[PDB]
């Protein structure tokens, strides 16, 4: 969260 | 905040990345979230879009017309666009206001229409689904689930 899957 | 997403909503986000990858795209945009919502095929968002005549093929054709594919499929993590980030932020608020502590597929769809400006929104309008109509359809289906 919130740039990539799943960050 | 992904901890609050339902299993199916997480699957939509995971699938959105692969929708981008297989189109040789290097960002996950709102249109890939739209494709993922439809392609996962089970949740309230998929049902809502099917019930408005928005098909995976209709969306794919519009994405090819508006964006087009790259030359090579990327490896590794594909970043969200600014508008896709906004969609996922807004999803949290849609869920809270509808009385949910989890974020389901419907809330991602509602976030997408709330953002209302990126490629997915352009596609929906082009396919005949005005944003207010999409929202009201989601509400209509959710109301049927209260029976």
């Amino acid at each position: 969260w919130l740039a990539f899957v799943l960050v | 905040m992904y901890e609050r997403f339902t299993d199916r909503a997480r699957r939509v986000v995971v699938l959105a990345q692969e929708e981008a990858r297989m189109l040789n795209h290097n960002y996950i945009g709102t249109e890939h979230i739209l494709l993922g919502l439809i392609h996962e095929g089970e949740g309230v968002a998929a049902k809502s879009l099917e019930s408005l005549g928005i098909s995976l093929e209709g969306v794919r054709s519009q994405v090819e017309e508006i964006i087009g594919q790259g030359q090579q499929a990327p490896s590794g993590h594909i970043p969200f666009t600014p508008r896709a980030k906004k969609v996922l932020e807004l999803s949290l608020r849609e869920a809270l206001q509808l009385g949910h502590n989890y974020i389901g597929t419907e809330h991602i769809l509602l976030g997408l229409i709330r953002e209302g400006e990126g490629v997915a929104a352009q596609v929906l309008v082009k396919l005949g689904a005005e944003l207010t109509r999409v929202r009201q359809q989601v509400i209509q289906l959710l109301s049927g689930y209260l029976e």
